[PDB]
């Protein structure tokens, strides 16, 4: 489906929440000065998730693959479409008397 | 000598939906000559011998079982002016001639507009310039005109079409049974 593309803008927004929040709790282990200096789990399993959700996500929005081998593109082709040349066209035929004279 | 309202509409709707490219076909008759319809072979480079002699068999199996012989030969050149016959036109008359009398070389000229040449131990001489035979000429020019405004050949189908697609019916069956009505 095409939901890809929001999926990965939840988990981007997922994550930069989980940035904000990490900011906080260093502010706030900054101003109290704890010898622990431990993240909470809370907030690292939001990054975990967010991040494996996106990379998953990105992982699909970049576009599909195309086979190697050329006789596959041609495979649909036919004649009527390749024997026209747009350069050597020539405007004398009978479409000209047929359709508007 | 006379064509079928149903083989003037085919040859007409076949030229129409390829102007830019040749039109070639086998105008197919019941086994004083009376053209009923005509089955298109190919477009643009009609100067191959496989796919014209695959054309001949593939067509004799329908046509004897569907109690049909091929009479005559059309074709239309590319240019709008030029409507003399090529090397192929009297190369495949040649060929039909050998299984089926009085064979008519067809040559729609673009800009009536039909020729029709016919084998007399010299040549193939054309009988337009002096007068072309048809059973009736206004039902032929409404009826062909019917299915023109309607932009039908888009739907019309021939052999070169067939050799792409099997699901594509050489026999056009949706074009005569529209004509039947009309």
């Amino acid at each position: 489906p095409s939901l890809w593309k929001g999926l990965v803008g939840i988990g981007l927004f997922a994550l930069a929440h989980a940035a904000f929040s990490a900011a906080q709790h260093r502010s706030y282990m900054r101003l109290t000065e704890k010898e622990d200096e431990s993240l909470p789990i809370d907030i690292v399993l939001q990054t975990l998730l967010a991040f494996a959700v996106t990379c998953y996500g990105i992982v699909h929005i970049a576009g599909e693959f195309k086979d190697m081998d050329a006789t596959s593109e041609l495979k649909n082709k036919t004649f009527d479409t390749l024997r026209n040349h747009p350069s050597f066209y020539v405007f004398n035929h009978r479409g000209r008397v047929l359709f508007r004279p | 000598v006379k064509l079928t309202t149903q083989a003037y509409c085919k040859m007409v709707l076949h030229g129409a939906k390829y102007p830019h490219c040749a039109v070639n076909g086998l105008l197919v008759a019941e086994k004083h000559t009376l053209f009923v319809d005509c089955i298109p072979l190919f477009h643009g480079t009609l100067a191959l011998a496989p796919m014209l002699e695959v054309a001949l068999t593939l067509i004799d199996s329908w046509c004897k079982d569907h109690s049909y012989v091929i009479a005559g030969y059309y074709q239309a050149n590319e240019r709008v002016k030029d409507a003399s016959p090529n090397q192929v036109a009297e190369k495949v008359a040649s060929r039909i001639a050998e299984g089926f009398s009085d064979t008519a070389l067809i040559m729609v000229d673009n800009t009536p507009t039909i020729h029709v040449y016919e084998h007399h131990e010299n040549r193939w001489r054309c009988r337009d310039p002096h007068h072309d035979y048809c059973e009736d000429w206004p039902e032929a020019q409404r009826i062909s005109a019917s299915l023109l405004d309607s932009r039908s050949y888009e739907t019309l189908v021939d052999f070169d079409n067939h050799l792409d697609d099997i699901r594509n019916d050489w026999t056009n069956p949706e074009i005569n049974k529209a004509v039947l009505h009309l």
